[PDB]
DNA sequence: TCGTCTGATCTCGGAA
DNA sequence: TTCCGAGATCAGACGAGATCGGG
RNA sequence: CCCGAU
């Protein structure tokens, strides 16, 4: 997890002029940047605070109010030094699929580095033996638009020993 | 010439379909709703 | 209509072509030096480095590079064998 | 193979047919000519 | 000359870096520009521009001089930057004319730009001893012997006196005892010497073997007494020709005297004006021979015979049919070799005129082919720029399946076919550029 | 008058004594033949079935003025009416060659970058590299 | 899973007028137009094949969609095609600048004939922080002053002269040299990028090599549903220049159809150096500038004959019923006109206080309120959505008497729906309009947005 | 009317992405009269190229 | 209002002023004198 | 339909 | 004698309300 | 393009 300072031009429609701005911008910005990975940034989640909100213009068209909003939002972005704890929501013969608990089932570990009893043989064998720990290793995101996924990870499992569970 | 013109006056803002800045488009309007640059949270 | 069929051709093939890799024998000498200095000009002091990579990296941590007989005798001769101008 | 091109009367108000003539032109091709009455009492504007 | 600037973007990108190219190539595009103005227009921070100009003044690509404002305007000479392309050829003729020691002398002089004697002899005492037998150490005194031996034939000239302006800083340019004085290489002496190989190969492959050697010994004894701006060589007598002959020859004086009046009277004509003027047309003729066959090359030599006598004789003077000939004229026209109809004098009429006559103009066909050859090496390097970044996975595996290795030997066949072919078009540049410099007054 | 003729059949026949060149030794001046070339033109060349057995110097010299443009000897003393010095010498090529595959293509000259004819993927360098 | 995507429109900051080099013309176009001099209409059912109307280019009719999009004629833009001219030819738009550059640059080395001082004197002028069009076009005079006085360069020393503009679109340089556009292309290739800003061509917009045309963009089909006929006349001549080169012909005709292509490329731009060109679509009181960008036709606007009515206040125009049932104002539904718009949408487009279109809250097509149940549309009417109610009394229309001579010829008026087909106003306000009632007509526009309704009423 | 241009190389690119520089990322819709769009597209037909440089609404 | 000896006074005068042409039709320079009391002295001027 | 401004060659005149 | 510069004398341009109505 | 309205 990491804070990301962001700047957005948030448009409040004119039937919300009863509510306070810093709340009613926050209700919009959650609908703008939740469950959405930003390229080279990470998976945005929610709104931390609005650090600076500047003055509400109203443009010659819409009649709405457009406030340029500086804020900070918490995002999900592993730092290439994190030993996370997830769950195996799937097993493919090329590599296991781990999922952080109801977070994102999009972390796909390749499996080449654990102890020399390694295969997934399509009958859902986890590992040939001697919560699940994970080492997130690389950042890898692909911008989708191409014509008229997207944070995938590669996840390792070294000689941790795993004293509690094998 | 590589003529970079800005779009001002009225003979271009009418062509481009921008509200001209001569007259009613000189100023601009704000809204007076409840807002403040607030304190953040302790991290 | 006589040409209204498709892009003239994907490519136009010239019936005569290039001769060879002309001057074949002796440019083995220059040709290795083409690749020799390019091995040494890139690995030189007279180059620049991507310090924009390090300002891009907020993941700085310890244990990574991001964190971390001439046998001769004295003499002195200064010759003006060269020009005395400019 | 037949697409009908119906000759409709646009107008704004109604019109009564008075005569309908049927003839051949020079290159004999069955010309048909209508004639539309309309009476207007002179109201505001005329 | 945009394709020329395409190469200077390519030549600095492969050698030093990218911002030293960018600040470099911008200076070629906007010229006499101060230090703050360059950093504002390229969008580069001022600390990196001071470093990038520091490397550029070291390799003598950017020259600085202030006139009026008290603010130094840097300026990059364009034609020096393309001489990096000839760099391994500058190494090789110091191996034919000097030993492996002096060949390494012009090498690290071309590499590190400005050098003092106290450094460059100290460096080759490292490189030549580490490749020779330990205990059989190469003595550095022979280096100092061959170091001046280069300078007496004036292959290495010294740097012009430094301006030492307040804006310029002395400490940054040297890379870290005695100070000494710096020099670059005299690559202008090479352009004589590369021309010396050019004329001696022009005679030997045309006239006879014994004709070319007396041209060589004429030019070998006229080296210091001329310059590149000499319209022709210094005049010599035939008696010192017999003195300056090599010891391999045994020819009597009177028979070579007959060959001396034979060699003086040719269509070729030592007239250094006519020599590069005749060698450039053969470079033109070897391009139409390369491209349009011997039949179109036959009419290409026909317009070099008669200046403005065309299309009423070219169907007759080569006997090739009117259909096959006139496509060769218009292909020589559309590719700008045939130049144009500069004789039409009837007023404003394409249909009714005094009949347009073709005429080759040697320089417009020269400057195009030089611009074409500048474009050519752009397509050479960019391919070698292309095939490099993919195959990096298997270069370090040696440091591997059967298609994995097979891609490498098809790469190394390709790159060595590209890099050898950068030099074979490079000899066309100098053969034509020296012709360009020979017809350019006030420069 | 002889438009129905292929002088490209006769260009080799006026070439092959100038390729052999017995006595390339430099014992003397080697002032070389143009009259014997007119002599070999009149009575008999290398063998060929020829309709124009009539021998005029005005119809036979023209094959030379094409072959000078095909790199063969210049005229020395043709100012005489029939017989003078007439020096000649077959010119061997004064250069090597100078081109490359990319010097051949006219349409491929257009490109300037990765575009529709970009040189990062041209067919011609792909053909040349095998 | 979802990756963030932004969906925001923007506005114009500036326009940088430039050219495209003929390598940029090719990779801004989707098809080659090397095809037939015929219209691509085939013999049976006249379809389109490769031609000059490929349909990846654009769309001329509602039924046929274009090919490079899926969209039909309605909401598809144009797409570009390009033709390759065999022999390069002069662009008649930039033709005065080609003589303007060939007078400045050397005709042998393609450098500008100046010293290193005068060059540095003018380049010091060009890096001024304030630069106007006046401070540009003033220099191009002065640099062409100092360069059309010299005869010897400083950079090559060769001899130049004058560039005299012989005849139609031809160049003569002092049996004098003629500069056809074949030799101009490589001369403009050898101008250094040092000397490009000195001809005042901002090289970010375009270098001088593209003042002449070796490729040519054809306009998209959606902006030509007679200029197509000038395009096929090019590709006819682009084959005649292609055939006669491999056919064998004397140069006085291959230099004539090159001349004929030079005019035909120029005739496609300007036609008064019969069929209008790209100049004549931007000219006079009919072109796009003076009549389609400024004086453009306007929806929600009517025109009748006027007759007096003193029984109105000075601020009111009597609008006929039949007009007021046609001209509609989109009044959005806003908690105060909900019962009022419900009351009037039951009337529909036959009784006058009524409506004839309803958009739903989300761009649903206007529901022509004639066919369906109006009461089912009345009850289902919610907040937010648009009702195009009739021109009712109390609405703001604005007059205009068509020879508008002063500010007072357009004036707003409140609108009261009367019973006739004349525009009736109070006769005190007739001298601003300069309007007598002798059969004079005057127009009535109806502003649609609520911001343009207040700008009529107040101002 | 409603048109799509791109930020860099600013030119009319149809729908979601601009054909010149296929990279699809900078393309941002404008709002313009159609007659002005027809001006740009017939200006660009001859060699005058109006290269729009957009800016966001401030 | 544009819609509404010899000197030009009409629209061809106002069109002549707005253009600011170098040479106009009927240019008139009036001049006051030092001694404006006698026709003979102003005769002499 | 001239009407306008522009800009392009000639020639009698002074300075070195 | 020279001539470099400048006032004099033709030739080409691209302009010339607005709308509305019908054949 | 004509005509006609103002
Ligand atoms: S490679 Fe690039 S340059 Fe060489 S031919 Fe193909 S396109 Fe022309
Ligand atoms: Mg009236
Ligand atoms: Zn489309
Ligand atoms: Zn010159
Ligand atoms: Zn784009």
């Amino acid at each position: 997890f990491v804070l990301v300072e962001m700047v957005d031009t948030v448009r409040i429609p004119p039937w919300q002029f009863e509510r306070k701005l810093n709340d009613s911008i926050a209700e919009e910005l959650n609908k703008k940047l939740a469950n959405k990975v930003v390229y080279n940034v990470g998976l945005c989640i929610c709104l931390f605070d609005i650090t600076k909100l500047e003055d509400a213009y109203v443009f010659p068209g819409d009649g709405a109010s457009h406030t340029k909003v500086h804020f900070r939002c918490v995002v999900f972005h592993p730092f290439l030094d994190e030993i996370l704890i997830g769950k195996i929501k799937g097993c493919s013969p090329e590599g296991v699929h781990v999922s952080l608990g109801f977070f994102d089932d999009i972390l796909i570990p390749p499996e080449s580095l654990q102890q020399p009893a390694k295969f997934d043989e399509a009958e859902q064998v986890w590992v040939w033996e001697y919560g699940e720990e994970i080492r997130f290793r690389v950042v890898d995101e692909s911008f989708v638009d191409t014509s008229p996924y997207t944070l995938v990870g590669s996840i390792s499992e070294p000689g941790l020993g795993l004293l509690s569970w094998w | 010439f590589g003529q970079k013109d800005s779009v001002c006056g009225v003979s271009e803002c009418i062509i481009m379909g921008i509200p001209m800045n001569i007259g009613t488009g000189l100023f601009k309007l704000l809204h007076k709703a409840d807002r403040d640059p607030n304190p953040p949270k302790r991290p | 209509f006589s040409k209204g069929e498709k892009l003239p051709d994907v490519v136009l093939k010239p019936p005569p072509l290039f001769p060879d890799t002309d001057y074949k024998p002796v440019p083995l000498k220059t040709g290795e030096g083409e690749e020799y200095m390019l091995a040494l000009k890139q690995e030189l002091r007279e180059t620049m480095k991507r310090m924009p990579y390090f300002i891009e990296t907020p993941e700085e941590r310890q244990d990574i590079e991001r964190y971390s007989d001439w046998r001769r005798l004295p003499r002195e001769m200064m010759p003006r064998n060269k020009c005395k101008k400019a | 193979q037949y697409k009908d091109v119906p000759i409709t009367y646009k107008g704004a108000t109604d019109s009564y047919i008075e005569k309908v003539m049927i003839s051949s032109n020079a290159e004999d091709a069955f010309l048909i000519k209508m004639l539309l009455r309309q009476t207007r009492r002179p109201e505001i504007g005329d | 000359t945009q394709a020329e600037i395409k190469l200077c973007s390519l030549l600095l990108q492969e050698h030093f870096g990218e911002i030293v190219e960018k600040i470099g190539v911008h200076l070629i595009r906007t010229g006499s520009q101060p230090l703050r103005v360059i950093a504002h227009d390229t969008g580069t921070s001022l600390d990196q521009v001071k470093k990038a100009l520091c490397v550029l003044v070291q390799h003598n690509l950017v020259s600085y001089q202030v006139h009026k404002r008290g603010v130094v305007e840097y300026e990059a000479q364009c034609s020096r930057v393309l001489r990096m392309l000839r760099y391994p050829r500058y190494i090789y003729t110091t191996k034919t004319l000097y030993s492996d020691t002096g060949e390494l002398i012009v090498e690290e002089l071309l590499l590190n730009g400005k050098l003092t004697m106290s450094a460059v002899v100290k460096k080759v005492a490292d490189r030549l001893t580490e490749t020779m037998e330990d205990g059989k150490t190469m003595d550095y005194a022979e280096v100092s012997n061959t170091f001046v031996r280069l300078a007496d034939t004036h292959f290495v000239q010294r740097c012009p006196s430094v301006p030492t302006t307040e804006n310029s800083d002395p400490g940054p340019p040297p890379p870290a005892p005695d100070d000494g004085i710096y020099w670059q290489a005299n690559l202008d002496r090479f352009h004589q010497h590369f021309r010396d190989q050019a004329i001696v190969s022009a005679v030997a492959n045309r006239m006879d073997q014994t004709s070319s050697e007396i041209v060589r010994t004429m030019l070998r004894m006229s080296e210091i007494t001329t310059s590149s701006s000499a319209p022709f060589t210094q005049p010599l007598s035939s008696n010192e020709i017999f003195r300056s002959l090599p010891v391999g020859y045994n020819i009597s004086k009177q028979v070579l005297d007959q060959y001396l009046t034979l060699l003086a009277d040719d269509p070729l004509e030592i007239n250094l004006h006519k020599a590069l003027a005749s060698l450039a047309t053969a470079t033109l003729e070897s391009v139409v021979q390369e491209r349009f066959g011997s039949r179109c090359a036959r009419i290409f030599r026909l317009v070099l015979q008669k200046k403005h006598i065309e299309q009423k004789q070219v169907e007759d003077f080569a006997m090739i049919p009117a259909k096959e000939a006139k496509d060769m004229l218009y292909k020589m026209l559309s590719e700008n070799f045939m130049s144009l109809q500069e004789i039409p004098k009837t007023p404003d009429h394409a249909p009714s005129r005094t009949f347009y006559l073709y005429t080759v103009n040697i320089l417009s066909a020269a400057r195009m082919l030089l611009h074409r050859c500048y474009k050519s090496i752009a397509n050479l390097i960019e391919r070698r720029q292309f095939e490099t970044k993919e195959n990096k996975r298997l270069l370090e595996k040696s440091q591997i399946t059967a298609p994995e290795r097979q891609q490498l030997e098809t790469l190394k066949r390709n790159v060595n076919k590209l890099d050898a072919s950068e030099i074979q078009v490079d000899e066309t540049i100098f053969l034509l550029e020296s012709y360009i410099e020979c017809t350019m007054k006030r420069q | 008058k002889f438009l129905q003729s292929k002088a490209e059949t006769a260009r080799e026949s006026k070439q092959n004594p100038m390729i052999q060149r017995n006595s390339s030794f430099a014992s003397s001046h080697e002032v070389w033949k143009y009259i014997c070339e007119l002599g070999i033109s009149k009575v008999e060349l290398s063998m060929e079935d020829i309709e124009t057995i009539l021998n005029t110097l005005i119809y036979d010299g023209k094959v030379e003025m094409t072959i000078i443009a095909a790199k063969e000897g210049t005229v020395g003393s043709v100012d005489g009416h029939m017989k003078l010095y007439r020096a000649v010498n077959p010119i061997i090529p004064p250069t090597g060659l100078v081109r490359a595959p990319c010097g051949l293509c006219p349409v491929f000259d257009d490109c300037h970058e990765g575009g529709e004819i970009s040189p990062s993927n041209c067919i011609y360098m792909t053909e040349w590299l095998e | 899973e979802q990756f963030r995507e932004t969906d925001v429109a923007k506005k114009i900051s500036h326009i940088c007028f430039g050219m495209k080099s003929p390598e940029e013309m090719r990779q801004q176009a989707h098809i080659q137009v090397v095809s037939k001099n015929l219209y691509s209409q085939d013999n049976q059912h006249a379809p389109l094949l490769y031609g000059v109307l490929d349909h990846r280019m654009g769309t001329s009719e509602k039924d046929r969609p274009c090919e490079t999009c899926g969209k039909n004629l309605a909401d598809c833009l144009g797409h570009y095609g390009y033709i390759d001219l065999e022999l390069p030819c002069f662009h008649v738009g930039y033709f005065r600048a080609v003589i303007g550059i060939l007078q400045m640059i050397c005709k042998t080395c393609c450098h500008i004939m100046l010293s290193q001082e005068e060059k540095k004197q003018f380049l010091d002028y060009l890096k001024r922080p304030g630069l106007t069009y006046l401070q540009k076009r003033g220099l191009k005079k002065k640099i062409s002053d100092k360069c059309r006085k010299k005869n010897i360069c400083h950079h090559c020393g060769a001899f130049n002269g004058t560039v005299k503009k012989c005849g139609l679109l031809k160049i003569i340089h002092e049996a004098q040299e003629n500069l056809n556009p074949l030799v101009v292309l490589n001369l403009f290739k050898r101008i250094p990028a040092e000397d490009v800003p000195l001809l005042l061509m901002n090289p970010e917009a375009g270098k001088p090599s593209d003042l002449i045309l070796t490729r040519l963009l054809v306009p998209p089909l959606c902006i030509r549903p007679d200029l197509t006929m000038k395009l096929t006349e090019i590709i006819f001549l682009n084959d005649v220049i292609k055939k006669h080169r491999i056919s064998g012909a004397k140069t006085q005709m291959i230099m004539e159809d090159w001349d004929f292509l030079q005019l035909q490329c120029a005739l496609y731009i300007n036609s008064e150096l019969w069929t209008r060109g790209f100049v004549q679509r931007l000219k006079g009181k009919q072109g796009r500038f003076r009549g389609n960008l400024s004086g453009k036709r306007v929806d929600f606007s009517g025109r009748t004959v006027i007759s007096p009515d003193p029984n109105l206040r000075i601020d009111e125009v009597a609008v006929p019923v039949h007009v007021a049932k046609i001209l509609t104002f989109p009044e959005k539904v806003n908690k105060a006109n909900i019962n009022f718009l419900r009351k009037l949408v039951q009337n529909g487009p036959e009784v006058h206080p009524g409506a004839n279109f309803i958009q739903q809250r989300h761009t649903q097509m206007k529901r022509f309120l004639k066919y369906g149940n109006r009461e089912k549309m009345a009850q289902e009417l919610k907040y937010g959505d648009i009702v195009e109610r009739h021109l009712i009394d109390g609405d703001v229309v604005l007059f205009n008497r068509q020879p508008s001579l002063h500010k007072l010829s357009i004036m707003a008026h409140l609108a009261r729906v009367k019973p006739h087909r004349t525009f009736r106003f109070n006769e005190c306000v007739c001298t601003p309009y300069n309007a007598d009632f002798d059969g004079d007509e005057m127009n009535l526009h109806l502003p649609q947005t609520e911001e343009a309704k207040a700008e009529a009423l107040v101002l | 009317f409603e048109v799509d241009v791109c930020g860099q190389c600013g030119l009319l690119g149809y729908s979601g992405w601009c054909h010149y520089c296929k990279s699809s990322c900078h393309v941002s819709s404008l709002r313009i009269p159609y007659a002005c769009k027809l001006l740009f597209q017939e200006l660009q037909s001859m060699n005058i190229i109006p290269r729009l440089k957009l800016s966001k609404y401030n | 209002p544009g819609t509404q000896m010899n000197i030009t006074l009409g629209v061809p005068r106002i069109k002549e002023i707005i253009n600011a042409s170098k040479a106009i039709s009927t240019p008139i320079i009036t001049a006051q004198l030092d001694k404006d009391d006698d026709a003979d002295y102003a005769r002499l001027v």
